[PDB]
């Protein structure tokens, strides 16, 4: 009686959703094709007889990824009418995705979330998955997120957003819509969990051992973060966590809930086995700076709360035998005004493997999800990059007649200010 | 006669329960299915105390099981010993209050606990004589430490003359699973004081401490903490359910052991403890017993009992013994540690005999102590609290439910107030 | 510096109350009446 | 001896009883082909109260059917025990009423019910020694609604002496299943409070709220909620069927529960009731029963007792049970609850026993009590009313037949007035 409903819009967010519905499918021992030959109701949703649905839409206004979706081999899973498909890109404009060509689809969409939710009995939340750095994810986004704030009012959505690296970018323009969609979800969103794709390279390349990554590894790897966050809900543990336990918990004053997430073990079969992998070693990996999901560094900030979750036969005492080692470190400091900042669960079922992927199978696991004052700088950077441009206005002209005003772009940078602001001001002791 | 009925409510009280309700089953020899299959005569003439007899000629526990989630009833029901409980006295939400004390106190625990409250009047207002109530629950969490407490005062508030009994688990610093912990703990102590008759401190980091030196089992689990805590409850109530030389309700211990009316905080302990290995080794004598009793790692509490001086102390022996000698080694206890037992009153350990042992050992004690050392655990939990409150972190979150900040000063006022009143006398002299 | 801190936001708070306090005690002391309904009954159960 | 002969009006009064004579059959073992095969002599020593007797030994029973439509008769034919209902019995019409009270009460009803009296009168004029009659139809129905309350008028016109029982079913604003649901109900009750000398509400909210919450059953039907009303009717003239220690036909609840000729329009509930899964948990004794018997949510009407007061009350027990335990339960009940029970009227319960259970069941209780609460049911029918007629809104279809506006301003008048004197006693003090 407890169920979530996950919202991909884009081309990431349609690629991450198709990765962590293999892995959903492959854990509840579901077949591709729908059928099997109580746990699954959380993310699917029983017809009567045989097959199941999945709790998940699929949103793009350019048709390529759908129908690359609808002739694969999970053509019989998903239902043919919740794949909602346009007909013109936005082509990484923000104006058009959100004044355009946007409004005329985020109806069905917002018919079929409600089809969906009055299934639904114990609706926890939403998950909702979208690349910032283009037009119609971030867009459709933002107006998704906007009409949902206020449909539902107080269920809480989270966001797996994947913002750009520091200096590797695929498009030019990406600032500019990455800062308005900031400014979008800064109000309208619970939680948002940092996901650039660099530090997931860097972490693919050390520890996986792979030189030539593609996007796939990437997604397989946030699919593997989001079935360790969601497993409490769906398996017996001796130390539960629901979703609805994190405002308490993480986030200390409503406008600062951004956070960044890491995950270990990460290791391939090949050398996997040759180490005994305890808790210890695992929990002091997940806190080490070069193993963060997102390219940041905590040295260069405090901690301000620290939730993370174990999953196998990891037994408390040993996990609080290594809370007081990472407090004992002199490199590891939290903030003066929050004694204790740990959260822990424990979950008993391990981690599932992916035929031919990359990760091994193993009993023990650890993914954290930690709030730092050290996040400030991705915003100083972001916020340099735009001014660069917005001093000559470049590119506006792509906006301004996509029915956007001129002054609204203005309005974002104060909003950035206030957070850099307000980011500096939390953090300095009493 | 004079029975009492089980309510708990939480996580962390229904795991209590579900090993408190087996070593009870065990000890009176009644199957999972509710026969008796016992050996003694003595196991059936006191089984009123517990369990009620319905047609059919099997028992049911006179027990209520609430959550604001359904997954821990739903999971403990398929456990041994889960069949006993009756389906009707399982009530739960929909919703759950994600560790947060205003929504389990009010806004959501105020709707649902007419229907929990409705099945406590039928069970309490049916029984022959009613001795009183006994309530398990968690100080660490929103829904128990809201819900338990509010229902504390609802009972109180309908039966004043009877004897309550809480055993609440406070949230150490050492073993942080939880980071809101300070505020609904310094909540819960300020209704707790005022309604409770009886309060028994349990710490999860005095369990291990316990469970890693004394038996020295290489893992501890949940399971071992549950089944101390269990074997501590069962010996408060034994001499209740069985012939004894000088039988000791709960009342007569209320009388013995409170001096003040707010001065009601107890830790208890919990002897013989030996590993399995040992357990040829020693003997079984009074001494042995007394000796490790007074122990001061034997404590279920961190609170280090050679920090302060005892108020008054008790022992419930349990086995054929020879009263003479219990009688000289309490006076042998208390003449060689004259400096740790308040001076103005004379003669403070109570002690009791119980002729029936627990099953597989042939001596047993429980140990409950009022001292002044209990301070040091309220003082740290204010120092998180008052560390965590002056910057207003995850305050929104209390505040967004109709709570506000004069609520916390007022409790914050009155812990220390406790605090400052429970070691006044300490120095006080005759 | 710190223990002297612990005083005056307090005391401030106590005078606040003082004037809640003053509006129950006049709400309390407003009072009215009832009769006319018991009136009206004797009204009521004499026509009855 | 002081036999009752039945008569049933529209598809509602057929539907219910269609059950209530399969009941009955059960009951006293009668097969579905009218032969006896019973087990015990009790069986078959008062069987002249509801079946007669023919040549070759089989029963018939004395039931009349009628209505506007033949369908329903033709289909109740076929099902079980519909071969015991007499050919000659079945009187209809070829037209039918439509929902329209005008239409089943002037035009149509007046010229068919010469037939249907004549068989009445047939009946009645050869019995034994009459009591009295019973009928069963709704209020809800436009055929149903006229013919039955004008054959009432007509029966009580011939024999004012004997008594009279009406089980009304009326319209409910939760569940409608007809617009004109408020006509026909006030037209209805205007006629039924003059000539009834009894009457019991059934609303199938309540029947649905009981089948959801008390038997917890899945999907409810009308077949529930008709084996519901057929077993509290069958509970009310046990005892005039079989031995007891105090026997009490319907002429002594008449005189015990009617202080004032308008007052007699009761709600009724039937206890135990248990779901399939608690049928083994429960034990059946008197204070399980009484309990179960005043609760609020096992009334048979939507009706909230505790929203006023009781005038009386009356309880027909079954079994073999004890009197003192059934006298001192009753005076607990009493003593208990004084503020929902009314101060000038003392000692207002009324009791009966009888030795004969219900097969299958050790012990069973039908309650019968006249409350003031009832008052809320017509005020909303008034309400409803009175928001339809402003308007004259379906006004034309009765009065094209010969009605006219001033019968329902009567009618409006008489009900209000009912409403108001019926809460006089309310307020009433000595
Ligand atoms: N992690 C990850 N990021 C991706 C993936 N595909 C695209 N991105 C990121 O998405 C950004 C651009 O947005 P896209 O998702 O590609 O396109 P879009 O969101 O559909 O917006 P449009 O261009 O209007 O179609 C790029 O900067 C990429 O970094 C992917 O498969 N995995
Ligand atoms: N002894 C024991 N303690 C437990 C168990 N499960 C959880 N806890 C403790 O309970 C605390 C969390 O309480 P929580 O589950 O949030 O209580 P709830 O909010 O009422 O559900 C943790 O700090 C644990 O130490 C258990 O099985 N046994
Ligand atoms: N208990 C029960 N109620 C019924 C059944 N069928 C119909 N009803 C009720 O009767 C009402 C309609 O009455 P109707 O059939 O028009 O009566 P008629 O005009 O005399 O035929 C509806 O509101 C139903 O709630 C049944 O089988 N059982
Ligand atoms: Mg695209």
């Amino acid at each position: 009686m407890r169920e979530v409903i996950s919202i991909h819009v884009g081309q990431g967010g349609i690629q991450v959703g198709n990765a962590c519905w293999e892995l959903f499918c492959l854990e509840h021992g579901i077949q591709p094709d729908g059928q099997m030959p109580d746990a699954f109701n959380t993310f699917f949703s029983e017809t009567g007889a045989g097959k199941h649905v999945p709790r998940a839409v699929f949103l793009d206004l350019e048709p390529t990824v759908i129908d690359e979706v609808r002739t694969g081999t999970y053509r019989q899973l998903f239902h043919p009418e919740q794949l909602i498909s346009g007909k013109e890109d936005a082509a990484n404009n923000f104006a058009r995705g959100h004044y355009t060509i946007g409004k005329e689809i985020v109806d069905l969409c917002l018919d079929r979330i409600r089809k969906l939710a009055d299934n639904c009995t114990g609706l926890q939340g939403f998950l909702v998955f979208n690349s910032v750095g283009g037009g119609t994810g971030s867009g459709l986004g933002s107006l998704l997120l906007e009409r949902l704030s206020v449909d539902y009012g107080k269920k809480s959505k989270l966001g797996f957003t994947i913002y750009p690296s520091p200096q590797v970018s695929t498009a030019v323009v990406e600032p500019y819509n990455s800062i308005l969609s900031t400014h979008s979800l800064l109000e309208h969103t619970d939680v948002a969990v940092m996901l650039d794709n660099e530090a997931i390279y860097d972490i693919c390349r050390r520890n996986l051992d792979i030189e030539r990554p593609t996007y796939t590894n990437l997604n397989r790897l946030i699919a593997q973060v989001i079935s360790s966050l969601t497993a409490s809900l769906r398996f017996d543990g001796a130390l539960n966590v629901d979703i609805t336990e994190f405002q308490t918990n993480l986030v200390p004053y409503p406008r600062i809930h951004f956070m960044l997430s890491s995950y270990a073990p990460i290791i391939s079969a090949e050398k996997a086995y040759h180490e005994q992998l305890s808790v210890a070693e695992i929990t002091n990996s997940a806190f080490e700076p070069a193993n963060m999901m997102a390219k940041c560094d905590p040295r260069h900030g405090k901690y301000m709360a620290c939730s993370m979750m174990y999953r196998g036969d990891v037994v408390p005492k040993d996990v609080n035998a290594s809370i007081a080692t990472i407090k004992t470190k002199r490199t590891i400091q939290f903030v003066d005004w929050c004694p204790t900042g740990f959260k822990v669960g424990i979950n008993y079922q391990p981690p599932t493997v992916v035929p031919g992927g990359d990760l091994a199978k193993v009993m023990r696991a650890v993914c954290m999800i930690s709030n730092s004052t050290a996040i400030a700088e991705v915003f100083s950077r972001l916020d340099h990059k735009f001014d660069l441009m917005y001093a000559k206005r470049a590119f506006v002209h792509w906006y301004v007649g996509e029915g956007m005003e001129e002054g609204e772009f203005s309005e974002a940078r104060e909003d950035l200010a206030a957070l850099e602001k307000d980011y500096e001001e939390v953090g300095i002791e009493t | 006669m004079r029975e009492i009925v089980h309510i708990q409510g939480g996580q962390c009280g229904n795991q209590i329960g579900a090993k408190f309700w087996e070593v009870i089953s065990d000890e009176h020899g009644i199957d999972p299915t509710g026969t008796y299959h016992g050996d003694s005569d003595l196991q059936l003439e006191r089984i009123n105390v517990y369990y009620n007899e319905a047609t059919g000629g099997r028992y049911v526990p006179r027990a209520i099981l609430m959550d604001l989630e359904p997954g821990t009833m739903d999971s403990v029901r398929a456990g041994p010993f889960g069949q006993l409980f009756r389906p009707d006295n399982f009530v739960f939400g929909q919703t759950g209050a994600g560790n947060n004390w205003a929504k389990g106190h009010y806004t959501e625990g105020a709707e649902l606990i007419d229907s929990v409250l409705d099945v406590v009047r039928k069970e309490a207002e049916g029984c022959d004589c009613l001795q009183g109530f006994q309530i398990t629950h968690s100080l660490g969490g929103g829904t128990g430490s809201g819900m338990g407490t509010l229902l504390i005062s609802k009972v109180r508030e309908e039966y004043p003359d009877r004897i309550m009994e809480t055993f609440s688990v406070v949230p150490s610093p050492k073993v942080s699973d939880t980071v809101v912990e300070p505020y609904n703990a310094t909540l819960s102590v300020h209704q707790l004081v005022e309604n409770a008759d009886e309060c028994m401190v349990i710490d999860n980091e005095a369990l291990y401490d316990i469970c890693f030196r004394t038996l020295k089992l290489t893992t501890p689990t949940y399971g071992d903490l549950n089944h101390l805590v269990s074997a501590a409850m069962s010996g408060v109530t034994c001499c209740l359910r069985f012939p004894g030389q000088l039988n000791s309700d709960l009342r007569k211990l209320a009388v013995n052991l409170i001096p003040f009316p707010r001065l009601h905080f107890f830790m208890i302990g919990f002897a013989p403890l030996t590993s399995r290995g040992s357990q040829q080794y020693r003997a079984l004598t009074v001494p042995e017993l007394t000796q490790q009793m007074f122990d001061a790692k034997n404590m279920m509490c961190a609170a280090d009992p050679r920090h302060g001086r005892y108020l008054t102390a008790s022992a419930l022996f349990r086995g054929r013994m020879s009263t003479k000698e219990v009688d000289e080694q309490m006076l042998n206890v208390q003449n060689k540690n004259s400096s740790y037992f308040v001076e103005w009153i004379p003669n403070n350990i109570k002690s009791s005999i119980c002729d029936i042992p627990p099953k597989g050992l042939k001596m047993a004690v429980t140990f409950v102590g009022n001292s002044t050392a209990i301070q040091e655990m309220f003082k740290r939990v204010a120092e998180q609290f008052t560390a965590m409150f002056r910057r207003k972190a995850f305050l929104h979150w209390y505040t967004g439910e109709g709570m506000d900040e004069m609520e916390f000063t007022e409790a914050e006022s009155n812990m220390n107030d406790l605090v400052s009143e429970y070691q006044q006398y300490q120095d006080a002299t005759a | 510096w710190k223990e002297k801190k612990e005083v005056f936001d307090q005391q401030k708070q106590k005078l606040i109350e003082e004037q809640k306090k003053i509006q129950e005690e006049q709400l309390r002391r407003m009072q009215e009446e009832k009769e006319k309904k018991e009136k009206e009954f004797q009204e009521f159960n004499k026509k009855q």
